[PDB]
């Protein structure tokens, strides 16, 4: 088989500035024909791969101009003159030679912003889940920036660890920013033991945490 | 423009077997060659199948990976492609998108091997106790996927939903909603969750605590 290789990640790139993706092949994929049939796509996130570039240098209908690729038989060059928060996604390169037909790993483009605190929200158990005999108590940490950071739950005033779960998304498409949700997950019975439930965000952004709770 | 779509997928044994599908549109499905790539996080994009043309007597292609176990097929007249999956094993977990090369991408349909049992998400509105943030916490489901969606599909600004995160063989996630606080609680949010794997579709309005 070709091997497609490329970098997993690419140092984050500031809005409006230049961004670069290389590619190489294990074999040429000069053709006799003049043509080098390396292609790339874009996978937005929560999107399917989409075509962006076809025979090397040739871009797809309706891809911005903003993009262009170069490259030889074998080494290649994915450009992205002003990169704008839309272009965010996982870019990967492909041959098309021969059978298996293979793809490049992936290269995440990431955007750098000005660094942006996060949005902290705390929800009690509903009514319904403590029917069901269950309480999670969910925390949203929301549009931040940098990707780093860090939540702390506490049960009338000692730090629990227990049943945290946490979850981040993708860069955002629009605005560049992360969120991340935190959930402690207890029974209703061991809810129902404690009243105050709290969740202390630390980011970048102050050396203070953003403290949410509330009693239940 | 073109269309591709797929479905067919859902939760099998190891050892089982299924067959997943797409129609395309917008297209002489005939005359283009047809392929299948899987993507897994353990492999990423996976070519498997291609099937070639009615000129070609339908020629067709497998990943050494896969030859004997799958089997590609095309209906002209539907504008139809299938893959047959036999003997499935718990490395075959992957979302499946017809790919016309090197144009066209489907949307995907996911399918699971696993030996756990489709289980059904409970669903519980997250409610406060100028902006306002809501949520819906999914809690409880097998097989990956739901898709949450807000009033049907209306919000869709200010709305991420969160990557499910596996416990004990079941998944949880969670969607947050904002919007301006004059809107809700007097204007109805409402976060729509569907599970293709149990076919639950369910509504959680979130009404004020
Ligand atoms: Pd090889």
């Amino acid at each position: 088989d070709i091997v497609m290789t490329q970098a997993a990640f690419s140092n984050p790139v500031t809005l409006g500035t230049s961004a670069s993706i290389s590619c190489r092949s294990s074999k040429s994929l000069l053709h006799s024909d003049g043509i080098t049939y390396l292609y790339w796509y874009l996978q937005k996130p929560g999107q399917s791969p989409h075509l962006l570039i076809y025979h090397l240098s040739n871009l797809a209908s309706g891809v911005p101009d903003r993009f262009s690729s170069s490259g030889s038989g074998t080494d290649f060059t994915l450009r992205i003159s002003r990169v704008e928060a839309e272009d965010v996604g996982i870019y990967y390169c492909a041959h098309n030679v021969e059978l298996p037909r293979t793809f490049g790993g992936g290269t995440k483009l990431e955007i750098k912003r000005a660094d942006a605190a996060p949005t902290v929200s705390i929800f009690p158990p509903s009514s319904e889940q403590l029917t069901s005999g269950g309480a999670s108590v969910v925390c949203f940490l929301n549009n931040f920036y940098p990707k780093d950071i860090n939540v702390k739950w506490k049960i009338d005033g000692s730090e629990r660890q227990n049943g945290v779960l946490n979850s981040w998304t993708d860069q955002d498409s629009k605005d560049s920013t992360y969120s991340m949700s935190s959930t402690l997950t207890l029974t209703k019975d061991e809810y129902e033991r404690h009243n105050s439930y709290t969740c202390e965000a630390t980011h970048k952004t102050s050396t203070s945490p953003i403290v949410k709770s509330f009693n239940r | 423009e073109v269309k591709v779509e797929e479905s067919g997928g859902g939760l099998v044994q190891p050892g089982g077997s299924m067959k997943i599908s797409c129609v395309v549109s917008g297209l002489t499905f005939s005359n283009y060659w047809m392929s299948w790539v899987r993507q897994s996080p353990e492999k990423g994009l996976e070519w498997v199948a291609e099937i070639r043309l009615k000129s070609d007597n339908y020629a067709t292609y497998y990943a050494e990976s896969v030859k004997g176990k799958f089997t590609i097929s095309r209906d002209d007249s539907k504008s139809r492609l299938y893959l047959q999956m036999n003997n499935l094993r718990t490395e075959d977990t992957g979302i499946y998108y017809c790919f016309l090369p090197m144009d066209y991408w489907g949307q995907g349909t996911s399918v699971t091997v696993s030996s756990a049992k489709t289980t059904p998400p409970s669903v519980y509105p997250l409610a406060p106790g100028s902006m306002v943030t809501l949520g819906c916490l999914v809690k409880g489901y097998f097989p990956e996927p739901v898709t949450v969606t807000w009033n049907s599909g209306s919000l869709s600004s200010g709305v991420h939903t969160f990557p499910a995160v596996l416990q004990s063989d079941l998944y949880t996630l969670s969607s947050s909603v904002t919007v301006p606080s004059s809107t809700w609680p007097s204007e109805t949010v409402t976060c729509n969750v569907a599970h293709p794997a149990s076919s639950t579709k369910v509504d959680k309005k979130i009404v004020p605590r």
